[PDB]
RNA sequence: AUAAAU
């Protein structure tokens, strides 16, 4: 049942439902209507009186949203904060120096321009700079949000990225767990930090990700990841 | 009487300093420059000379402003629709109405509009908002509310597009004016629902705006009548 | 130990800051009186000539 | 009080 923008709504006006992304809460007329094109996702709890919904869509240009989770580079340092850019001609992001686990105003963290950090959004407005933090506090007492070290970033689209945080029944991760060691940070800004002992192994890690990216098939994403780390045997 | 009632600009007026006779006591006029006028040098015959000059085509107006008596006495020239206003200018005291330009986190920047005059009526500085060559002030967090100076939420205050109106501290430096809505009649006056999207918004209490339109309420800081 | 001497030395400090306060109004005054000697300097005669 | 306002 793919929705399209504009589309009539069942749902009644007395009764809300939650916002979700793709659907747009119109400021003049209060009406709740889809914006972007794709599948309708909709939960509902209890025997009645509460509802929640989104729109799965291809998209590709990340908009900062609460408890999300983004992987940033942080190109310049200012006086209180570190400016970090999710993504390439975006707006930057105000990531506080306190923003860290045993902070002081004494002493700054030890990041430097260019590094890879873990992050999660905590204040996100739309007519204001948004700000990310390096710890979490919704996952649990330790975040694991930390600069990463060496490793490769790849490029992913949004739908791909949040498939690969949420949804457990996505092979990807289990293709690449039966042809090598590997750790893997997840952003819903469409970045993907992969890292293994070897940079062959990451190198294949990458290849197949992109594929899998490109390709977007079940099947063959698990074929990918055989001709994939065949080929690099041979190129070794 | 004795000088001109209207000066075109480039008219001698009045001589720099002046006196008279009367009740058996010389009575001394000091004669100041002001709004329309320039105190200038002119030289005859070898001989130098000062006198008040007007600058602007206007008819000539003078005002008192403050043994033997003493005296000060203002002289102007007041032209005389379109309306110009250059004297005015943004000073330490003043009260002037700005427009939200960005949001950031510790401050909020905007744009001076009109000024308003003394003892309502305002003047308004004519410039193009689509180049930067209007005024630009910058609202600290500390000064936006005398309640809580530390800790300000910026975001539950101004608004991008909503009008502020404000009370000059000091010039800063050639960026930013210094602005304190601390007071209670001063704060968003003008607003729209969604950054100007929704309806027009009416300012109910200090810390809480509504529309009597579209139900829609948002935070703002609001002013007092 | 030393609690005495520093109760005496706030005595000791209090009585000049006293001073100070009946002198300064008097400095205020004397401006306009400044500018009067100007005028008093430069002579009539002149005034009648230019 | 072990290195403060790019």
């Amino acid at each position: 049942t793919f929705i399209f923008p504009g589309d009539s709504f069942p749902v009644d006006p007395t009764t809300p439902v939650k916002l979700g992304p793709g659907i747009y809460c119109d400021p003049n007329t209060q009406e709740i209507r889809p914006v972007n094109t794709g599948v309708l996702h909709v939960s509902a709890k209890g025997k009645s009186g509460v509802q929640t919904a989104y729109i799965d869509y291809s998209s590709k240009r990340y908009i900062p949203s609460v408890n999300d989770f983004v992987i940033g580079v942080i190109i310049g340092t200012f006086s209180d904060s570190y400016k970090v850019s999710l993504q390439n001609f975006s707006s930057s992001v105000s990531l506080s120096y306190m923003a860290f686990p045993n902070a002081s105003k004494k002493n700054r963290p030890t990041l430097q321009v260019g590094d890879l950090v873990y992050a999660r959004v905590c204040t996100a407005e739309k007519e204001l700079e948004a700000e990310i933090e390096c710890f979490d506090s919704t996952t649990g007492r330790d975040a694991g949000f930390g600069i990463l070290e060496d490793g490769m970033i790849i490029d992913v689209n949004l739908n791909f990225a949040r498939q690969l945080l949420f949804n457990n029944d996505f092979p990807l991760l289990k293709v690449l767990a039966a042809h090598t060691k590997f750790e893997v940070a997840i952003g819903l800004n469409g970045k993907i930090w992969v890292k293994c002992e070897e940079l062959s192994n990451t190198l294949a890690c990458y290849r197949t990700i992109m594929e899998c990216c490109q390709k977007n098939d079940t099947a063959a994403f698990k074929d990918i990841a055989k001709r994939q780390f065949k080929e690099i045997l041979t190129v070794k | 009487f004795q000088f001109p009632e209207i000066a075109y600009p480039g008219k001698l007026i009045c001589p720099q300093y002046g006196t008279e006779n009367k009740d058996g006591e010389d009575i001394i006029f000091n004669y100041v420059p002001g709004p329309g006028t320039k105190l200038i040098q002119y030289e005859h015959n070898g001989r130098t000379l000062e006198a008040i000059t007007a600058t602007l085509v206007g008819t000539v107006r003078c005002e008192e402003e403050k043994r033997r008596t003493v005296k000060n006495i203002l002289v102007s020239v007041l032209p005389g629709a379109n309306n110009d206003f250059a004297n005015n200018l943004p000073k330490e005291g003043d009260i002037v109405l700005t427009r939200v330009t960005r949001l950031s986190l510790q401050r909020a920047n905007v744009e001076i509009l009109a000024v308003e005059d003394k003892p309502a009526t305002f003047s308004v500085s004519q410039a193009s908002s689509d180049l930067g060559e209007t005024f630009r002030g910058i609202i600290r967090s500390q000064d936006v509310r005398s309640t809580d100076r530390d800790r300000v939420k910026v975001i539950e205050c101004f608004k991008p597009g909503d009008i502020v109106r404000a009370q000059v501290l000091s010039l800063g430096d050639g960026t930013n004016y210094y602005l304190t809505t601390a007071r209670n009649d001063l704060g968003v006056v003008f607003a729209r629902a969604a950054n100007g999207a929704g309806g027009l918004m009416y300012a109910t209490d200090w810390q809480m705006m509504t529309s009597p339109v579209t139900g829609a309420t948002e935070k703002r800081k609001c002013a007092k009548p | 130990q030393n609690a005495k001497l520093l109760a005496n030395l706030i005595r000791d400090a209090l009585r000049n800051i006293k001073n100070t306060n009946e002198e300064a109004t008097p400095i205020p005054s004397s401006e306009t009186k400044a500018d009067g000697i100007l005028l008093e300097t430069i002579s009539v005669p002149q005034i009648r000539d230019v």
